[PDB]
């Protein structure tokens, strides 16, 4: 088994991440099977071989059609695993990134409450003067 | 019109 | 004294009910006129000289399909004001069907709902049909959801939503309509059945061998699913199933209430010439992963609950034996906290065939109701296509400039992520 | 019911519009005298979408025939089906716009816009609740482009939440009648992008190419050129007249195509187009219909759509056809030439099935899509404008009639802003 | 109770399996459409009121032979998805019949095989019929039987291969297409029976004296053999024998599993009525080399095991009389390590010979299935022709073009070479 | 089902292919007005391989008719069964190649190649699955040897997994029409031996030679001369259309008559061949059909197999006829012609039997074969270059369209190399 030992240590990172309640994360078991699926469509490439024969243009075009099938397949196998690192690491970083922009609503709410309570003070002062 | 006969063709 | 109330919102729901109440009329012996020449009481009322009228409403915002039914052959079956007709089509817009074109006919709709639901006590629940990919289905039908949630608190509601396709389009705005409507059906519906067009497409391509069917060929198969769902409510049987049995005995959690339907056998007259439809092989085809009504593979899912209604000359021995051999089938995994995961109900009336269709006169049928984590990833692909065409602010001006605020998208993403929390912590 | 309103502008829009009412009268079976023949149910149900009852059993079109010169209104009424329109619906000019946008828009169409806005409003409050205005007008000519854009400016101020479809025919690069082509063209472009819910373009040079190589006509008269455009005219709005398995509106097409309000320029195509000796031997099947519709030789605009990307495309299907081959073959044209469709919108196609086939064809299709292959046409009007503006040529006829050169300078500024955000997404 | 499932892969498989089913339909008395105007359980189901359906599959990617049984005379004996067709031939190519063009249809076959297997338990074995020199019969025969040993591993399987000959093959790539699949039919299969074309040609030349019966009458003779093999399961007999007794009794070793077929008395309609076809002379004619069905001369070989399946009105006492005189004569020879080498199985039912076929009335008939070391000479010349072809890289470009790398010729070369060296260490 | 695309090139290609749709139409009972008569199941069951439903009930052949002169197009339409064809598949050429390869391929060949691809692609993709190509052209004229072979090379890139069957007629040694024959011959050969999967040679003087003393025809016209090679073309495709006991395909012939991909040149022949005054006077027996096959007096090539060795060869039988005699007679030809067959293949003879004969005869048989007897035709054009290319003659016409003598040396060299493995396997 060339890379079959890489699954088992991966969900051990999951169970530690679940027990850490501070860094709450959404469902990323889609994350497991795609880091599987991208890696399985990278292991066979030091075994994928083609052999030609006495060269006619029929042979060369179809036999090389295998090699742009899998040089394109390295391009697919890189691109879903990169975009899903882009979007789920986004949506787990978005909970602490939400925390800074709701540090501003704490400032806004305290400013409005303190200024309105000050407005209660000036209305109490002005009515007694009249 | 010839476009009428061609677009609406039955026989 | 005993009834259920159906809603059909959107052009999808109206055509679904066009074959649904065609099948119910011929199975009860009554004619499209309205009268036959007590077991029919849960769908049809009684009025004077043997007449029966449906307990149905047809809601639309465009006047095309509703007027066409009024001018169809079922003129005198439906009550003429149970078909509530709008003028402006909602036009694939969640904001239009909610905040601009919704309130002028949803008050008139609930005026009809109250009048027919207050007819008889012992009301069971609402069986509503919509498309969340459209405008009037996803906009007006969602508007029904919160107002039924505030005047009928304890009445059950069972969604039957045609969830949009994972592979084809027939619109380009179904990412916006569908996941905005799943916000306000988590907290409003109770058992939410997932249908898909291309699941129905595939099963009629091989199990019926229909090469090129239309939408009216789909609506008969949905009609047979609804009929086998409420068959134990209508006719006598050994193990009758109430609608309140589905909610209590299937969903384990209030938030986990999504669904994966299936039906078997859907057989043709030519193909039944060479096949005996024994109880063993019709439930193996019912648990067959390709023959599901939503296009999700349960092999990379995990079941938690199953409800089977057998409809016909079924014998209880190969009921328990065939669910035993599908329990020992290692390909069908079950969750570790539900050691028994089957609920078997038995009806005595065999399914009736609609003439001129492709289904054949069968002696028995299976209706498959499954709860599994396969529904977690039918929302994961639609979340996947959501962020791809939302990152550069596409189609926004038809929603924020129409009458709702920007930011309904952001927390529709948040409660869909919160949806997937519950659908993944339950599978461990 | 939902009613849609037609407005004819220019001699182009008067003749094209008058033949639009030929094919709607053909679908609905209306005689030239105004009566109805055929005795069919759903052919006459939603007749009100284009016609109004005249308490004599005749159906008057809700159209506004309108021009600066009475030469073309006389030709419409003298021709076939000319005894159908309302005499009040003809708004007569007398001087005639001399291929000048300035007098069309400011000084000669200004005393005619008040007369015609009263006529447009007359057919508006008389019903329950309308849908909008769809128009047909010219760009190269003065009486169409100069004064028609005034009417779009006026009706947006009074009816703001409606739909402005514009079937706008544009000047041709190769064949050049009306020597001041880009002057009347560009002066209505920036005054329509801020004014129209959707614009969809027609080109006479591409209409010539279709009738040559796919119709096999040796002598194409202007009536023939006005017919295959009129097939697409009837197609876009046919779903509001006949029922179907998946109905749609022009509200539906506008919301489900354009991503941003600054771009609403569509391409128009129609299929099947089959020659006289070829109707016998070509199988009208939906896979045959759908690649003809996705072909540059079928395109009514002479912008080569394979030189750019398709952003969002919507296609009806009109007839009794199965719905496998409705939807899965636009999946197939999404897949096979995936490099010809944009990436950041998934599943870029739309469908809507009407149940009634048109007259003589068992099934038909119209392509309506905001393909971003429009840059090369906005440049081919740009670079002839800038070539004739740096020499200050022919500007005494424009600056002398009530407008300044700053109106010109903001015209290339909206031109360049419009095409810069087109080239952004390609 | 007991059933047997037959596979029919390739052009030889479809036609041989064709004649197997008109013989069975006349034997059990079912007329073609499925009606009879419980001994038929092992080859037919019970699909309702008098309906019976065969239990088989018909696989061939050439649609030219499958549509012609679909639209021939037996259109409705078979299930509609029991007749499975591809789109294009494998065209004498093991490489793409196993890798590229055969892959999309194997799963479309095994979902019907799994359907037939879940009908009733007690499934006895897996007969199959293929050409070893045909591209579909070899590629799809191998690819089906690879994962069939994965899934239904313990169940036994029978083989009937139209093996080539030193003079007649109707092919030029025959050495390639044949022993490339012997790498699989040693490691996977259980009991394999070798057939030959001119062995059936000359058995009609010098016994029937018909100069022109075509391929259809060869299929009649093979149908005679298959029926006479399985009929001890089909009917009752004085000494019964079934498939799993064949599986145990004949093969001594797991790698010596290649039989040798014969039938007696294969006799014309004007010869048989004029002579005693007696037990003594029929057995004496069964072993003599002109009745053989592989064209292998057993003078330089020794019989391993010999199983004779009589039928008709054979009293079971002169079976032993006819065997005592055939063992004691020196023409046939056994290996020294089998003192006893025989088994006889009696069946009461005489043949119901197809009317108009070339066989005549036999009150008694034996089908001969014998292991022998005479499988050495049928394979040794096959290895010489493979060496004469592969030595200069002939025809390799048609194989490596689809995904079968060079080297699977060579690893099948010493698998075949391990087969012949397996033979002489057994004999000596 | 399988689809065979049947493309023409050059005047000789158009006349031969037009006779192909004579011999196929009457084997399928097809009236020239398109309707079918003949009430037999076996004709209509496999008909999509060569025809197409036209939603008229009538069948159009899937044939692309391509040439550079409209005169031979006029001869096709005016003759019998010429209305059955598809005129958008009629790709007209106007200027005409004057037997010049360079202007038929490079300069003017590049213009109509885009239109003929659009024709050949839109029934190839329109079918559910395709089997192979079937081309008829000539090496003599520059219109077919120039633009037809360009069509060989350009369908090559986008259809890689489909077989490539090519019927080509070759020059003459003794009588020489179109005197630039040797240049136009090998200028198609140097690409045909790597773009075409199987090449089948026809020769007009061998075909005359068959018409003389095995058909007893004193006055041989071009009509029946093309008809003999037309029935040979019908045979190699018939077993797809018709059932049999031992089935076969076009690609079935390819995968096993080609031990090495450079040698794929096959010798065509058709039996039985007898005079009108002996057709129902002679015993049609199975042994004497193969006597007519395996000789130099029926084969349709300018070759003597007596100077060569049949490396691999194949036979295809038609009609109700038993088959073990086929195997023993085709052993019996191998063991008496033992010095005429190679040794490094066992049992070199393919056998295929289909159960339906053509009309007129109760049984027929078609012979193909990869022999080394192609070699003497290739060195008899090679030594024409030894005499003519040495003189630098008739090359200013070629170099006027962008030709290089380095392309000519490649043309001579790879055909010289092609001879070298022909002699290597003898
Ligand atoms: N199963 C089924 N699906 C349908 C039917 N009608 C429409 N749909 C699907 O519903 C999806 C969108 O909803 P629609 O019904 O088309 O539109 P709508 O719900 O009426 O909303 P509007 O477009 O505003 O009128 C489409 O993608 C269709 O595939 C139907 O009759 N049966
Ligand atoms: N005895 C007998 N042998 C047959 C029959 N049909 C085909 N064969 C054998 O099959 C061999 C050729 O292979 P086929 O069976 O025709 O081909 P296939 O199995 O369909 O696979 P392909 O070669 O790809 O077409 C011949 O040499 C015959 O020996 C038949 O009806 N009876
Ligand atoms: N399709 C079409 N094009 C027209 C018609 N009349 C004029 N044109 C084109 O429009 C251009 C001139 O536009 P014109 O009618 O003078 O503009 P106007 O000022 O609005 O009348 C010419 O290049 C013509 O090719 C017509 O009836 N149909
Ligand atoms: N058998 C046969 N040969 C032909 C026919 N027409 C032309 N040829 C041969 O083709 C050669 C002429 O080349 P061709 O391709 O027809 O010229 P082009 O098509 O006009 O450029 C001559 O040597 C003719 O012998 C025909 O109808 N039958
Ligand atoms: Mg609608
Ligand atoms: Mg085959």
């Amino acid at each position: 088994t060339p890379a079959d030992v890489l699954k088992t240590e991966f969900e051990l990172k999951l169970q530690s991440l679940r027990s850490i309640k501070g860094s709450n994360a959404p469902a990323l078991q889609e994350w497991l099977r795609v880091f599987v699926s991208s890696w399985k469509t990278l292991q066979t490439r030091l075994k994928s071989v083609s052999i030609p024969e006495k060269p006619t243009e029929k042979v060369l075009q179809l036999a090389k059609e295998k090699i742009e099938k899998e040089r394109a397949l390295t391009f697919k196998a890189l691109v879903q695993v990169q975009q899903e690192c882009l979007r789920v690491m986004k949506q787990v970083f978005e909970t602490p990134w939400r925390a800074e922009e709701l540090a501003r609503e704490n400032k806004e709410q305290t400013a409005k409450i303190s200024l309105l309570s000050s407005d209660v003070e000036k209305t109490r002062e002005h009515t007694a003067v009249l | 019109a010839v476009a009428q006969l061609l677009r609406s063709s039955a026989e | 004294m005993r009834e259920v109330i159906s809603i059909h919102v959107g052009q999808a729901g109206i055509q679904i009910g066009n074959a649904c109440w065609e099948l119910f009329c011929l199975e009860h012996g009554i004619q499209p006129d309205g009268q036959m020449p007590d077991a029919f009481n849960t769908f049809f009322s009684e009025t004077g000289a043997g007449k029966h009228v449906p307990r149905c409403v047809f809601l639309d915002l465009e006047p095309t399909v509703v007027d066409e039914v009024r001018t169809g052959t079922y003129r005198h079956l439906f009550h003429p004001e149970q078909l509530i007709s709008g003028k402006e089509d909602a036009a694939n817009n969640f904001a239009r069907g909610h905040y601009t074109i919704g309130k002028e006919i949803v008050d008139l709709s609930l005026d009809r709902i109250r009048k027919l639901a207050d007819n008889c006590t012992g009301l069971q629940g609402f069986l509503m049909f919509n498309a969340v990919g459209g405008g009037t289905g996803s906009g007006l039908g969602c508007l029904l959801l919160e107002r039924l949630s505030v005047d009928y608190g304890k009445k059950s509601k069972l969604n039957f939503c045609s969830w949009p396709s994972p592979q084809v389009s027939t619109a380009v705005v179904e990412p916006y309509n569908s996941v905005l409507s799943t916000h306000s059906l988590l907290e409003h519906t109770d058992v939410a059945v997932m249908l898909d067009n291309e699941a129905i497409y595939d099963i009629c391509r091989r199990n019926l061998d229909i090469e090129r069917p239309t939408y009216t060929n789909l609506n008969r198969l949905i009609a047979q699913v609804i009929s086998s769902l409420t068959a134990s409510l209508r006719f006598d049987g050994a193990l009758n199933v109430d609608v309140t049995e589905f909610q209590t005995n299937l969903v384990p959690y209030p938030r986990i209430h999504f669904m994966l339907s299936s039906y078997a056998p859907i057989i043709s007259a030519e193909k039944a010439y060479h096949e005996q439809l024994s109880v063993a092989e019709i439930t193996n085809s019912a648990f067959e992963p390709a023959s599901m009504m939503a296009k999700c593979d349960p092999r990379h899912g995990k079941y938690m609950a199953c409800c089977l209604m057998y409809r016909g000359d079924v014998v209880p021995k190969d009921v328990n034996a065939a669910v035993a051999t599908i329990k020992t089938k290692r390909t069908i995994q079950f969750v570790d906290w539900c050691p028994t995961g089957f609920k078997c109900g038995i009806n005595y009336q065999p399914p009736t065939v609609v003439p001129g269709g492709d289904l054949a006169k069968v002696m028995r049928a299976v209706c498959m109701i499954s709860n599994s984590t396969a529904i977690a990833e039918v929302f994961s692909r639609m979340d996947h296509k959501f962020d791809l065409m939302y990152a550069k602010r596409a189609f926004v001006h038809w929603y924020v400039g129409e009458g709702m605020e920007e930011g309904e998208f952001s927390e529709a993403r948040e409660d869909l992520a919160a949806l997937e929390k519950d659908y993944e912590e339950v599978g461990i | 019911m939902r009613e849609i309103v037609h407005v004819q502008g220019g001699q182009c829009g008067n003749q094209i519009g008058a033949k639009f009412w030929e094919v709607i009268s053909d679908e609905h079976g209306i005689d030239p005298t105004g009566t109805y023949c055929g005795d069919s149910d759903l052919q006459l149900e939603r007749i009100n979408v284009f016609y109004n009852e005249a308490t004599g059993g005749r159906f008057v079109p809700r159209a506004i025939l309108m021009d600066l010169e009475p030469g073309t209104m006389d030709s419409v009424r003298a021709g076939p089906f000319g005894q159908l329109f309302r005499p009040d619906n003809f708004v007569f000019g007398q001087t005639g716009a001399g291929n000048n946008w300035a007098k069309g828009h400011y000084t000669e169409g200004a005393e005619l816009i008040d007369s015609v806005l009263d006529v447009v409003r007359k057919e508006a409050e008389g019903c329950d609740c309308l849908q909008g205005f769809q128009i047909t007008h010219s760009l190269g000519g003065g009486t169409g482009s100069g004064m028609g854009t005034l009417l779009i400016s006026k009706v947006r101020e009074e009816y703001p939440d409606r739909i402005m479809e514009t079937f706008s025919v544009f000047p041709s690069p190769k064949v050049s009648d009306t020597v001041v082509e880009p002057y009347n063209a560009t002066l209505s472009v920036h005054q329509l992008v801020e004014n129209a819910d959707e614009v969809q373009v027609i080109d006479n040079e591409a209409l010539y190419d279709i009738c040559f190589r796919t119709l096999k006509l040796t002598t194409p008269t202007y009536g023939d050129l006005n017919h295959l455009v009129s097939a697409a005219m009837s197609g876009v709005t046919c779903c509001l007249r006949f029922p179907g398995q998946l109905n749609s509106d022009l509200r539906k097409l506008a919301v489900n195509l354009i991503p941003f309000p600054r771009l609403h320029f569509f391409l128009i195509g129609f299929a099947p187009l089959t020659s006289r000796g070829s109707q016998q031997y070509r199988a009208l099947s939906v896979p045959e219909l759908t690649q003809q519709m996705f072909d540059a030789k079928n395109m009514m605009c002479a912008s080569d759509p394979r030189h750019g990307r398709y952003l969002t495309a919507s296609a009806m299907f009109r007839g009794r056809m199965s719905t496998k081959e409705v939807d899965e073959q636009m999946l197939n044209v999404q897949n096979k030439n995936s490099s010809y469709f944009v990436e950041w919108i998934p599943n870029n196609m739309k469908s809507s099935v009407c149940d009634i086939p048109p007259k003589g064809l068992k099934m038909s299709v119209t392509f309506v899509g905001n393909s971003t292959a429009i840059q090369e046409m906005f440049k081919r009007v740009s670079d002839q404008f800038t070539a004739m503006f740096r020499r200050k040529a022919f500007l005494h006829w424009y600056t002398g009639e009530g407008m300044d050169e700053m109106e010109f300078t903001e015209a290339e500024s909206n031109m360049n802003d419009l095409v810069s955000e087109y080239q952004q997404y390609q």
